[PDB]
């Protein structure tokens, strides 16, 4: 006979002891552990709600991978790369570039907990978390690797985090801030709770729905399998938050959640927004980006946050307005500066798409539509110089993304600036400035790409000098319109 | 006396780095910003373009130079129509 | 924020099942194991969002009967892509639930 | 200017390999972007707290190599193949537990053996969790992803052994409910003299934050001492007390331990391409050996009496 | 350490012994064993060339099924049933109906060997063969089962072998003759050598190629996985044939191969031929039926038969002519009598298809084209009564398939008849008559469906009485044109 | 005439089940079309040789039921789940072989044990192949596919045990190359008196062609005798001769054997719904028992001396 | 006196069961076969239809009945044009 | 029978690999392990027909190197959908071959 897990599980996490040959603080230094002075004994009440044990883990994960790899192998000749809409291929390229090595970085957030959390159940669940992110890093290198021989832009699945390309900087600035650059309890709260019960469902399930509509089952099956792991190891954060609240640290907990959700939001708006509302072919759009937001972040995530005893973040109304607006502007920036991206943005503004955009975002044509009217007219009249830029966008000192506003008939744009320690910083929202002010030692001497351009570090100081600095190694790697402007014909 | 500013052009969707000159009139600055905007993402129109500090209510006079203006490098300006 | 208020003030809990052989068995299990609750289902092709108000139980014994093959509760993880509610899970069942009523 | 270049058959960093890259190469090599910028490991303020930590405890380690990333796990394990291997081994161990339980193995151990287990075996869960924590630390600090991958799997193996010990402690307690099995292990780890050498050893090892010293002390001093001074004497004691399950379980755990020794030695071999590293490694082995020896001696005199 | 299979394999088949408490003949009766008087000791030289052992078998087959089921599960929402061409859906329905329970029957041919072969290596390889066919029977019931709720014709995956529908009779007459109705050595030679290195590659790999073109990877991945087992257990037949030849039985061996290949040919021409040249959409036809024949049966199978020391069968030139002709006529019979089929035949004669047919079979339009000209004219003129039959085809007393010839400008048709034991039989070729004459006790009192109709067994004696007799349980189950005649519009 | 009817959720023959059909039901039930036409099992001349054989040895069996097809494997195994189960068990056995080989287990058996193995263990390969053949025969003759499926898997299990025995015979011979291991088993099976009861038993059982008598003699007489008179005494002898691998291997084989007994008993229970079948089954058990007893007695006096 | 024959019609692709009558002329038999053929799979044409035993060279006379013909039931006939 | 004669009189041997992760590794292995033989490949999407004249060897060691992961020769069965030639297979390689020369 075997004994049931309930009967012996407690011994697996009976691993706290009272240090004697070093102090408790030496063994769990606050800068790595982030226990906020809460003593070891209080952490023993931590109770991970989604348990696993080592023999079940290896067995089940064996089965998860068996299915992921089988499906990849069975569909290799489906001609996705050749038969898909090129906006779909670009979605793959940005996804793998923006995520694969970021998953592997997440091993280090989970390792931070496995070593430095004072909660014993956290240290074990983090050990499975380490293993999970290892899986996710290896899957999302292995899957795009077969496309290297087709297209050098797929080399950025591996290369992007090794570059200074603007979006890779945005991604690394975010992940280094919430995953690899803070103490264990901050990782529990900012990564596993805020990012991984909030936003990753958008990229890895919302996008899966579009992939399934697009007939790309290899990818949909991959990323929904990945998210099954997340659903387990993300449950490390709730129990940490509950403990912090029970021990007088509600305010600190709340500030960390508020900060992580805003930071995650700006990056997902520039990567997932354009994908969902523009790159994904019209007839594959399961829902709009905003509809998916209201399902996953407002309806599911925010309701969980309230259930755990936290508050709606102070910026909630700003956030809701931002969902209606920001990614349309971010799409435009990525598309106009497409040559600095390692994928091929689709403009997504054929008349049919513009009718859809107007339905999903009433007032769109009198705003962003005004910009796309000019661009589209230049394309029809083969004025292609007016469709490539000759300067840099100004960039946020927090999110690393261009500073944008609402264009057209009711034009509004606002930069939120700050002097600090003899330097002038610029932010794309009230919230991004606030995040900086919450922890200036984390950010103050960081230089965004435009800061670097003006400081002499990018040579020559030219758009070409900047493309070289960003890591592009051949003409084929820089982004182009996904359809070579064929969409203009539909106009 | 290259002088970087960050400039938001009326009806455009972003703020851009534009490098103006220290001795430049506000008329010349408004041209240099328009270069990167009008007929790219913003439709041309009749009227006089004017320059203000970002979100300001005061316009800089047309003849004033960035030097006479007291702007610091990398400050944000708006380019707007009268 | 009417749209947003209304989206936030829900008490929906339950599994999000990725496309595969668990989708119909779980829907059927949700109905059988929560009698006199309405089960809602939103099909997004790559996944299905299954919910009830306030609490949704899936028992291993019912899920095994609906799947039609031997089934251990921990295996649900292979297809449990997300969930709404807090979770408590054991060898016999998984319960999705909220502490508060919004 | 920008030239035209053809697609590559693999990642640009492997594209000069003579052999066709393997699964291992493709998914494991050169993934720490945090070693690219010596002034700013992480994409944050250069003097952020974690940037300082890494510049001190990784970049400034006395253990130096110009190409850590060329390190290769001799076993070339990836997540996929680790789970295949350990599902086989752990399925075998679980089957042993099931069969030996059916046979009521625990009722036939020599009189008193449960007391020896409760003193000398069940508190191992603390020791093995220390290995687990410590492995996770080398993972996060090591300067190449191929090194870190070995640590991750080693961290999982530590938890594997921890969980064996938890399972058997609980099971043994069902036949022997009056030995304090599952009740008194923390007091033993904290106060029993046979455990105090080990506990002193790990508490001090867990506060060695230099990645090089962490790796050397964990993998070249502590873990070989566990094999020779804990694992193998326990098998011998089991033999003399008619415990035929413990030797088989420990032979499974020793496979894991031999695998850790294998990648460790391969890392030593790689580091010693640099001549200075001989004095660095040997210095740290001398520093840690007397703690390790003291730990071993106290454990064995507790075990053998 | 483990010891390599080469070192201990011989002991696994060291299982012959000299009987003493019963005789050798009692233990291996000739009617079940078919050893032709060859003594036990000669059979010990049998050496299966594709070995396996029990621990490898269970391990590898676990992996085969893991991949088959994963892929099915990952593609359930691809909408094959709704989005496929209805000729493709009909191909699925006939395949599962004509094969699933026939696979399960094949367990019994393998069991016949496992018990009654005097070759010890044969008895073990047959034991794996039993297991393989069990797999194949269960797969091809499990896969079509989810379509029951869509379409009652999928119920014939299970029902067909339980019916008296004409094609199910043809299939059972063949499989009972070569698989379940003869001694062990006959099964080795007729099933594993002749059928399973010859023709099953057509249905299970040739068709897979069309399925992959049709975008049905669940099915292509399934059936090519099935054929990997066949490739192993089919290797029981070569070594039996070699032994028979070494022991003076070449002539008997040759007659059994000749008979099995012809019998297999007529059934595959009526099921696989129409599928490959008519039901499969034009743009999914990897090769024509004849091209696939020349690849698999002439180029691969016949060359293997020669390599093993046998001769081209005496009917080779008849066979080659038949490849050019027979299935076009069989297609026509199945399509004109579609109401007696459990699938929906596609006519496959739009002008585009007829150009293809003419390229693949020069002279087609002046032959079968002449028939399809009349039919197509009746459809265009909505004379639908002229497109349904009002009598029965005459049917072969061997293959159970209608008697056909070449129609049109050079009309030729020939029935080969035989009186035997006071009864008149009719056959559709010289070879089918010869097969009967080779073993009249196997066939003589068998009654084909038309014999039964004329003998009073089908009541009422009407087409409807016959549809009921054939097992149809509702109006939806009987075959219809696959496209409801929409193809006429293309004309 | 023909009515319209809606699609069914499952096969037409299961469509009246109250419960949702299982994987087992869907892929296992009512697949022998050869029982549909009592005059012509097979679609051939009604008096073809195989039609006569089946009409005699299946249809005309004294063991009678009006619904054989309603028989259910108590284990509800399908091919898929048999391979999952046996891959786990056989992976465990192969790991035992590997580990016990590493430990040079065979060198420490009691003096002479190799000679007892060479006489009493290695010729089992003949006996187990007889089980294999005989199971295949019940498979092909049984009147319901759910019965036949149980026989198929039982046939595979026989081959499994056969292969264990082959593997261990060869391995043992490497430590003991002068006991005739792997050389003299056929002579032993044919001429040694301890094997002659068993050999007489199986040769006569293999010529019992009635499906009912085949099933009863194989599964209710022979195979229970192997468990009680061969498997379990061998474990006890191993215990007294310091062979600790043989008892573990035989405990794995006994799991298989218990599973055969389970479906067998369930088939008896199903057949006994018909009252006449009590005298039929009991008649055949009395007929075969003295051979089985003789076999057992001769084997044990060979084993115990 | 239903009388089954198996009949192959000229230019058709198969042989079919047609039930004729014992007292039927070869003209009437040729009609009854044509019924299941002409304008179904075989184009109509001018000419006289004739009946022979399958593959025969002899035509049966037009007025001869199946009864006077010595055909046995289920024998194969061809229906052909002069 | 010119077309047929010519199709019959071939000496082509080698594996037919079903679609999946073994197709390119086997092609590459066929080339490396039979140097100075021409390898022909016919791609039918669901499978690939790989051949040489008279004999075609695949060694486990080369196949493992081309696949890029640990590989036991018996595993080839998962993807060996058919083959031309007689086969002899062991732990180290599989040889496809003919006894006669047509
Ligand atoms: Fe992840
Ligand atoms: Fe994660
Ligand atoms: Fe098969
Ligand atoms: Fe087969």
């Amino acid at each position: 006979a075997m004994h049931p897990r309930k009967d012996w599980y407690e011994l697996t996490r009976a691993t706290n002891w009272t240090p004697s040959y070093v102090t408790e603080e030496q063994l769990f230094p606050e800068r790595m552990s982030g226990h906020m002075g809460i003593p070891l004994e209080k952490w023993e009440s931590y109770d991970e709600p989604y348990k696993t044990s080592y023999p079940e883990y290896v067995s089940i994960q064996r089965e998860k991978d068996a299915g992921a790899y089988s499906v990849k192998a069975a569909l290799e000749r489906a001609k996705i790369y050749e038969n898909s809409d090129p906006g779909w291929i670009s979605t793959l390229k940005s996804h793998y570039g923006a995520i694969a090595v970021g998953e592997y970085a997440a091993v280090t957030g989970e390792g931070r907990m496995a070593r430095f959390s004072k909660a014993p159940g956290n240290r074990n669940m983090a050990t499975f978390g380490m293993m999970d992110e290892l899986r996710h890093g290896q899957l999302q290198l292995f899957f795009p690797h077969e496309y290297c021989k087709k297209d050098r832009q797929f080399d950025w699945a591996w290369r992007a985090y090794h570059s200074n390309e603007w979006a890779a900087i945005a991604a690394k600035h975010f992940f280094d801030d919430i995953i690899t650059g803070r103490d264990a309890i901050s990782v529990a709260i900012m990564l596993t709770f805020s990012f991984e019960t909030g936003f990753t469902n958008m990229q890895f399930l919302g996008l899966a729905a579009d992939a399934a509509e697009a007939g790309d089952y290899t990818f949909a099956n991959l990323i929904s399998s990945i998210q099954t792991d997340e659903s387990r190891h993300a449950q490390q954060g709730g129990p940490a938050l509950q403990l912090l609240i029970e021990n007088g640290k509600r305010e600190e907990a709340q500030k960390k959640v508020d900060m992580a959700i805003w930071r995650a939001w700006r990056l997902f708006a520039v990567l997932t927004g354009p994908v969902m509302d523009y790159y994904t072919p019209l007839e594959d759009r399961s829902q709009s980006f905003k509809e998916f937001m209201y399902e996953w972040i407002i309806g599911q995530f925010e309701r969980s946050l309230i259930d755990l005893g936290l508050d709606k973040p102070w910026y909630w109304d700003l956030f809701l307005k931002d969902i209606d607006e920001l990614h349309h502007s971010y799409h435009m920036g990525v598309w106009y500066w497409r040559t600095t991206a390692w994928w091929n943005p689709a403009a997504g503004v054929t008349p049919e798409e513009r009718d859809w955009l107007e339905e999903k975002y009433p007032g769109w044509n009198k705003r962003w539509g005004r910009c796309w009217d000019v661009i589209t007219e230049n394309v029809l009249n083969d004025r292609m110089d007016l469709v490539s830029p000759e300067t840099l966008p100004s960039v946020c000192n927090m999110s690393q993304i261009p500073l944008v506003g609402v264009p057209g008939d009711d034009w509004n744009i606002e930069v939120f600036s700050l002097e600090h320690n003899g330097r002038l910083y610029h932010f794309g929202s009230e919230v991004d400035r606030w995040v900086f002010q919450q922890d200036p030692v984390q950010y103050q001497n960081h230089m965004n790409i435009v800061d670097r351009f003006l400081a002499g570090q990018i040579q020559p100081m030219t758009l070409e000098g900047a493309l070289k600095y960003m890591g592009f190694q051949s003409i084929e790697e820089m982004g182009k319109d996904a359809h070579d402007f064929a969409w203009a014909d539909k106009c | 006396s290259a002088f970087p500013v960050h400039a938001a052009f009326e009806k455009d969707f972003l703020v851009q780095l534009v490098v103006v000159d220290l001795n430049d009139s506000m008329d010349q600055v408004a041209e240099k910003v328009a270069y990167h905007c009008v007929n790219r993402r913003v439709a041309p129109r009749e009227g006089v373009m004017r320059v203000r500090k970002h979100r300001s209510t005061e316009l800089f006079p047309r003849d004033m130079t960035i030097a006479e203006s007291g702007l610091n490098p990398t400050e944000v300006i708006d380019v707007v129509f009268e | 924020s009417t749209l947003a208020d209304q989206a936030l003030h829900n008490n929906n809990v339950g599994p999000i099942i990725r496309a595969g052989d668990l989708v119909e068995p779980v829907i059927e299990t949700a109905e059988i194991d929560n009698p006199g609750k309405e089960i809602t289902v939103e099909d997004r092709r790559a996944y299905v969002r299954i919910a009830a108000e306030g609490e949704l139980i899936l028992t291993r014994k019912t899920l095994e009967e609906q799947l039609g093959r031997p089934f251990n509760m921990q295996e649900l993880e292979i297809n449990l892509a997300s969930f709404a509610g807090q979770i408590q899970a054991d060898e016999d069942q998984i319960r999705f639930y909220f502490d508060k009523t919004m | 200017s920008f030239e035209s270049k053809k697609p590559m058959r693999t990642w640009s960093h492997l594209a000069e390999m003579r052999k066709k890259p393997s699964e291992y190469d493709i998914v494991s090599r050169k993934l720490h972007y945090s070693t690219n910028n010596p002034d700013s490991p992480w994409e944050l303020s250069p003097d952020s707290p974690m940037n300082l930590w890494y510049k001190q405890y990784r970049n400034a380690s006395p253990l130096k190599h110009d190409n850590w990333d060329a390190f290769t796990d001799p076993d070339q394990l990836v997540y996929r193949t680790y789970n295949l291997m350990q599902d086989g081994q752990e399925s075998y161990v679980q089957s042993l537990f099931d069969q030996f339980n059916e046979r009521e193995h625990d009722q036939m151990v020599r009189e008193g053996w449960e007391h020896t287990m409760a003193r000398c075996y069940s508190p191992l869960r603390y020791l093995f969790h220390c290995l687990q924590m410590s492995s996770a630390y080398v993972q996060q600090m090591a300067p190449a992803s191929t090194i870190s991958n070995c640590c991750i799997l080693q961290t999982a193996d530590s938890l594997r052994w921890l969980t064996h010990t938890a399972y058997r402690t609980h099971e043994l307690s069902l036949t022997y409910p009056d030995a304090g099995l599952g009740e008194h292990e923390r007091e033993l780890w904290e106060k029993e003299p046979g455990w105090q050498g080990l506990r002193e050893l790990m508490e001090k090892q867990l506060t060695a934050f230099d990645w090089g010293e962490a790796f050397v002390s964990l993998n070249l001093v502590v873990k070989p001492m566990i094999v020779e001074s804990i694992f193998k004497p326990l098998q011998q004691q089991a033999w003399e007390n008619n415990d035929t399950l413990l030797p088989l379980l420990i032979d499974s755990q020793l496979k894991d331990a031999e695998r850790h020794s294998r990648w460790s030695k391969a890392l030593v071999k790689h580091a010693l391409e640099n001549p200075d590293n001989h004095a660095v490694i040997e210095g740290w082995i001398e520093k840690w050996r007397p703690l390790a020896d003291r730990a071993a001696e106290a454990y064995l005199s507790m075990l053998s009496s």
